[PDB]
């Protein structure tokens, strides 16, 4: 889950303060790549 | 059928704090309790 | 005894009663120290959790790592069983060998209803585990904002 | 097709014997073969 990735611990600061992955990045499900986008009669689609 | 299993959670922060690598932890656990194929040797002329 | 452990896990209500009305030990334990109550709690068999408590099963029975049925019930979000257990005098602040409480476990999985009930029976919100963590500490780390303000 | 009269023989280590014992056995075979010029000629190792 994005939640679990978000709370990945990158480091602990001098003062016990914590740096999680969600503090340096946006985390979300998204395509392996974003190069292909299809439409069926103008409406959003996928296909094989 | 499902059976009881022994779940061990490694605490990332504690380990980071103590300065123990996660790789040393997993190799130590895995080698000790699962066994580790290190490399080959020659037993009476045959590679084993 | 062994047939009760099995029947408890299987959720076989009737069979639980048969072996009750036949003298099977309600506090029998398997290899990892789980009672029929542990099993019923884990697999969410409410009707068997009640029958067992009724026939006097130890409510604060712990396994070989110090975990109680309240731990299992709370962890896997079985709200009704958490209520039943607590009413039957389950130690709300019980710790396993890790210093982990039923509240730590409910919090981690974000079981708000269960977290409320536990608090309602006086769960110690300040209780720390072996790593010094509280239920609040957990809610913050998980980024659970709803749960994080319930714990203030 | 190997022409010649030609035979093509393989001596084999079937147990744990090792290169040195195999060589000794080979030498033993070659010395015996040499005692039958009537039947065998040019019985020699193909290797080094």
């Amino acid at each position: 889950s994005t939640e679990e990735f978000g709370k990945i611990l990158l480091k602990v600061n001098q003062d016990g303060s914590r740096v999680l992955l969600r503090d340096v990045a946006k985390i979300e499900l998204g395509g392996e790549n974003y190069d292909i986008i299809a439409e069926f009669n103008g409406q959003p689609a996928s296909g094989l | 059928e499902d059976t009881p299993q022994f779940k061990i959670d490694i605490d990332q922060e504690k380990a980071q704090a103590l300065g123990v690598s996660i790789n040393d932890i997993n190799t130590t656990l895995g080698a000790a309790w699962g066994g580790s194929y290190v490399n080959d040797f020659i037993d009476r002329g045959r590679v084993k | 005894g062994k047939k009760l452990l099995e029947a408890a896990r299987a959720g076989r209500d009737d069979e639980v009663r048969i072996l009750m009305a036949n003298g099977a030990d309600v506090n029998a334990a398997d290899v990892v120290g789980w009672t029929p109550l542990h099993l019923a709690a884990y697999w969410g068999h409410l009707e068997i959790v009640e029958v067992l408590l009724k026939n006097g099963a130890d409510v604060n029975a712990y396994d070989t790592l110090g975990s109680t049925p309240l731990h299992l019930a709370a962890h896997f979000g079985h709200l009704e069983i958490v209520e039943v257990l607590l009413k039957n005098g389950a130690d709300v602040n019980a710790k396993d060998d890790n210093g982990i409480t039923p509240l730590h476990l409910a919090a981690n999985r974000g079981h708000l209803e269960i977290v409320e009930v536990l608090l309602k029976y006086g769960a110690d919100v300040n209780a720390q585990d072996k790593f010094g963590k509280t239920a609040f500490d957990i809610s913050i780390n998980n980024g659970n904002e709803d749960l994080a303000e319930i714990l203030q | 097709l190997g022409t010649a009269t030609g035979f093509d023989f393989e001596l084999i280590d079937q147990a744990g014997l090792g290169h040195e014992k195999l060589t000794q056995a080979r030498n033993q075979l070659l010395a015996e073969a040499a005692k039958h010029p009537d039947m065998l000629t040019s019985v020699r190792p193909n290797g080094l």
